[PDB]
RNA sequence: GUCUACGGCCAUACCACCCUGAACGCGCCCGAUCUCGUCUGAUCUCGGAAGCUAAGCAGGGUCGGGCCUGGUUAGUACUUGGAUGGGAGACCGCCUGGGAAUACCGGGUGCUGUAGGCUU
RNA sequence: GAGCAGAAGGGCAAAAGCUCGCUUGAUCUUGAUUUUCAGUACGAAUACAGACCGUGAAAGCGGGGCCUCACGAUCCUUCU
RNA sequence: CGGGGCGGACUGUCCCCAGUGCGCCCCGGGCGGGUCGCGCCG
């Protein structure tokens, strides 16, 4: 009771940027259409990603237009989460959670939820990578008087999973 | 047992630490060198700098010149000392930045004995004004603005203190480009919306925006404006009284309070005998607990 | 195919190791420096015998290999194949050049590697049982004939190859100032974390 | 044989000390170099402008000209058979005040104020410095203790 | 006894982890109307004051790692000058002066300037 | 432990590196000095001083490249 | 080689436990340095 209800207001596990991403191994109209799904899904114009090495194995050169991604914060990131999670039926099973406290997953098809199929736009899939934080995690990105966050203010994988179960009643670690 | 350690013993043996105020992220030593270093053929002439530091609760303005043993402050002004006349709530805003800049200018020239000369701009227009020295009288006090680590974009509060100090009579080189009046596209200085920021009119139209549209979100935003009834009206007037109150008395006085005990609020460093003792009874405790079995 | 060792006996050429400046160096003749039971822990081999060389000369890599073989044949024959550990404490790092067939552009190309020794410096080391002292001295005495200079046999007061004296070795191991692992021991200073004292001493 | 480059052989001379790289401390910048005061030429390598030549590193001269960022130094250079006073412009990074001159100045004002007080009182005192005289015959107590007997240790071959 | 703003020296100040923090302050913090920046008010800019020391920060702890400072290493290594000294040489000893560096073992772990606050 | 055009060496972290914005100080001049040196020249370089500018809010910074190399007399010719 | 009384801080012997430093003076022993020091002896 009182022994625990002291630090709750400022240690609360809060969802930071969603940083949704789509990567296509080529450029042009197909990539341009893949960009449009972000405005459909986020109402937020994404940015394009360039490749820095020419590998030629699967085929890409440097400074191409390869991937598009956007980062969503606030309530808009909140509902894009449960949109992707209800697609997954609240099932991230074992190890999608990183040791730094953030986790991610990938959806193969976007037309299921949300935006309705537009035959003009393609069949692209995408991967979400939600990062978690607490009030005070922004001092690492600050310009003046920057600093680390301290050991006991970090987020471990286990406490990230506890937050997911406590907030969405998710299912983690099937006995496999 | 899988990855090579980076911060190993050899890492710290040859790790060279940065300057302490660089580590704390408070001083930009690249800019500080160009800002405080005097020409070598002046030999004693101080390079006065106007330090403007805008804080979460306060605004700090001081004039300094750099010596070997450390900077020397000749006069400083604080936004938390503004409520002693006129404006009492609404600090750390652009209208507060101008006032503490003006207050800093006034109390400096008053201390130098040249307050009656270089009156600056008693009437306030948000336009270009640079003081000039008067022949036959001591020249204008010239100093340079130290924005620090703040990003100097158009309409930064660090330039609000510049306008206040230069309206007070300090000859600070600058341009009207980084003032709230300036318009990036047509490259013009409106200089009337600048004067609106100085008298806090942008905030004033913010409050009057909220009242008609909302009540509870209005008192959540301006909670302390409601106390003692700081209405959007008479907000230009209270800044005029603040500006005139600065001209009349800019002098600073502090308060005597020595009726304080000698309480220690930290814990003193443990001594060698305590440290040696502590490991000693840690040895026996481990051995006794082991032997209890 | 090789010049006499008298042509490169003396350390007079400003150590010239194999590096990015000296490339195309042939491999040294000696590649094995430890023989016998290299796995005996610390205790079965408390007797350490050394060949110290009291001359500032350089010994070739083929001579180091030849003396190592000579000491291995005797120690195996007498003390048994598992009754000793040998350590050649000299590595042939210096590179000697040869000006092949007049004096124009005379800087020679690498031809071999030698090891430079000082007045006090061990060439070979043997640790073994205590009762094998006579066999160790004899094995070293024979291997000394394969080197140009003059060398001494010295029965070290230290326990085996460990840097701590044999008389006090047992009692610091007893009070855990030393812990044994591998061929040697680990010194345990009383100035680390206390948790590491309690995982030991318990 | 060897080149005549202006920084040949300065691999370590202009290198920074261990764990002393990076931002130049600013106290070196507010030192005030008058005209006619004695300075040591060092030549730090962090600043590449206005650095001296390698023949003036570790040499001492007198300032004859003060500029915005540098000073003019009259420093003796010994060419083969003769010494001539060279005038070099060197940025203030690469110099520092010689406290050989500072130590002499503090002595002089000590002698001057000792000269005054000697006259005021009317006594006589010594002013110059003498070269470490012999050692003033004294007594050495044994305190009832026999001096320890020493004896060379026998030779034992350790290593 | 402290803390802020600007600093000087730039680890005795750093790194890792744990504990404590009264009051001012510093922050976290709330918001995007204006100024201003973004893919994203996350950073930057601006407007605030519901909550909180959780983090930053400060003080302390660690048979802590580093760093600083001593002892040992050691009058050892090396070295100025000398001999019709030794030795086949390699090298070595002596005379006259100077004189280190690891391993190992202790001690310490920021000092301070200007201006302004808090502490019965 | 990267990069800074190249050989190597030195130097560099809210840099000297990377990305943007604006620009032409890679402009016009006079002497002093350093480097090789005979204290000759050339080359390169350093401190200024006098104009005209660029950039920045400003302090400042910049008359080529972070520094150490990257170059050329008399006579003749061409241009201004 | 330490004795009395007051404010913190440590130990897994923690209500009956133990151990360390610093704070105030009151003392106890030995060591060194100045004192017209004061005497005696050479
Ligand atoms: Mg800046
Ligand atoms: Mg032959
Ligand atoms: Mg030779
Ligand atoms: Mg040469
Ligand atoms: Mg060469
Ligand atoms: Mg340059
Ligand atoms: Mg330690
Ligand atoms: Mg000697
Ligand atoms: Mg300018
Ligand atoms: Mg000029």
């Amino acid at each position: 009771q009182d022994q625990g209800e002291k630090e709750n207001p400022m240690r609360e596990l809060r969802i930071r940027k969603l940083c949704l991403n789509i990567c296509v191994g080529e450029s042009g109209d197909r990539l341009t259409r893949a960009a449009k799904v972000l405005e459909q899904l986020t109402g937020q114009t994404p940015v394009f990603s360039k490749a820095r090495y020419t590998v030629r194995s699967f085929g890409i050169r440097r400074n191409e237009k390869i991937a598009v991604h956007c980062t969503v914060r606030g309530a808009k990131a909140e509902e894009i989460l449960e949109k992707g999670l209800k697609v997954r039926e609240y099932e991230l099973r074992k190890n999608n959670f990183s040791d730094t406290g953030n986790f991610g997953f990938g959806i193969q098809e976007h037309i299921d939820l949300g935006i309705k199929y537009d035959p003009s736009i393609g069949i692209y899939g995408l991967d979400f990578y939600v990062v978690l934080g607490r009030p005070g995690f922004s001092i690492a990105d600050k310009k003046r008087r920057t600093g680390c966050i301290g050991a006991k203010h970090r987020i471990s994988k286990e406490e990230a999973m506890r937050w997911f179960q406590q907030k969405y009643d998710g299912i983690i670690l099937p006995g496999k | 047992g899988f990855v090579k350690v980076v911060k190993n013993k050899a890492y710290f043996k040859r790790y060279q630490v940065k300057f302490r105020r660089r580590r704390e992220g408070k001083t930009d030593y690249y800019a500080r060198k160009r800002l405080v270093i005097q020409d070598k053929n002046k030999y004693n002439t101080p390079k006065y700098r106007m330090i403007v530091r805008v804080t979460n609760r306060d605004i700090i303005c001081q004039i300094a010149y750099a010596r070997i043993e450390g900077d020397m402050i000749v006069c400083a002004a604080y936004a938390h000392e503004l409520p002693k006349y006129g404006v009492k709530v609404g600090l750390t805003n652009y209208a507060a930045a101008y006032c503490t800049g003006l207050l800093l200018a006034r109390r400096l020239l008053n201390r130098f004995g040249m307050d009656k000369i270089y009156e600056g701009q008693v009437e306030v227009t948000g336009d270009e004004y640079n003081v000039e020295s008067i022949d036959g009288q001591p020249g204008a006090f010239t100093c340079y603005l130290d924005a620090g680590l703040a990003r100097t974009t158009t309409g930064n509060k660090v330039f609000g203190a510049l306008k206040g100090a230069v309206d007070g009579g300090l000859s600070i080189p600058h341009s009207t480009k980084r003032f709230p009046g300036y318009d990036s596209e047509s490259k013009e200085f409106n200089a009337e919306v600048h004067r609106k920021h100085i008298m806090g009119q942008n905030v004033a139209d913010y409050m009057r925006y909220l009242m008609e549209e909302d009540e509870d979100a209005y008192k959540k935003q301006f909670s302390q404006y409601i106390k003692n009834s700081v209405t959007p009206d008479m907000m230009e007037e209270m800044y005029k009284k603040a500006h005139a109150a600065i001209r009349e008395n800019p002098v600073y006085e502090k308060k005597p309070k020595k009726e304080v005990k000698k309480k220690r609020w930290n814990r003193p460093k443990m001594s060698l005998a305590q440290k040696k003792d502590r490991v000693a009874q840690k040895k026996a405790s481990f051995l006794r607990a082991q032997e209890r079995a | 195919g090789r010049r006499p060792a008298r042509c490169y006996r003396y350390c007079k050429n400003k150590p010239y190791p194999k590096s990015r400046f000296c490339r195309g160096v042939p491999d040294a003749k000696i590649r094995i420096f430890d023989l016998g039971r290299k796995k005996a822990k610390v205790d079965e081999f408390p007797l350490g015998g050394h060949m110290v060389s009291d001359e500032y000369e350089q010994l070739s890599s083929e001579a180091l290999e030849a003396a190592r073989i000579c000491a291995n044949k005797y120690m195996v024959k007498s003390c048994g194949r598992d009754g000793f550990h040998m350590r050649v404490r000299l590595h042939p790092f210096h590179v000697i050049r040869i000006n092949k067939m007049g004096m124009r552009g005379a800087f020679g190309k690498p031809q071999g590697t030698v090891a430079r020794v000082h007045i006090g410096q061990v060439i070979m080391s043997i640790r073994t049982k205590l009762q094998n002292e006579e066999h160790v001295i004899e094995a070293l005495r024979r291997a000394k004939f394969k080197f140009p200079g003059r060398q001494k046999i010295h029965i070290s007061k230290k326990w085996g190859f460990t840097k701590f004296n044999a008389d006090e070795f047992e009692d610091m191991v007893a009070k855990k100032c030393l812990i044994p692992d591998g061929c040697g021991v680990k010194y345990v200073p009383s100035h680390g974390p206390l948790d590491k004292w309690r995982v030991l001493h318990s | 044989t060897n080149t005549k480059g202006k920084r040949r052989g300065t691999r370590y001379m202009f290198s920074r000390p261990f764990r002393k790289h990076g931002v130049v401390p600013l106290a070196t910048y507010m030192r005030i170099y008058k005209k006619g005061d004695i300075v040591d030429i060092k030549g730090m390598g962090t600043v590449q402008k206005g650095m001296p030549h390698k023949c003036y590193h570790g040499k001492t001269g007198r300032v004859y000209n003060v500029t915005q960022h540098a000073v003019g130094i009259v420093v003796n250079k010994q060419v083969k058979g003769k010494i001539l006073a060279k005038r070099i412009n060197v940025r203030i990074e690469h110099i520092k005040h010689s406290k050989s001159r500072d130590s002499f100045l503090k002595r002089v004002k000590e002698n001057d104020q000792k000269k005054k007080e000697a006259k005021e009182k009317g006594t006589w005192v010594q002013l110059k410095r003498q070269p470490a005289p012999p050692r003033e015959a004294h007594f050495v107590r044994t305190n009832g203790k026999e001096p320890e007997l020493l004896e060379p240790i026998p030779y034992e071959f350790m290593a």
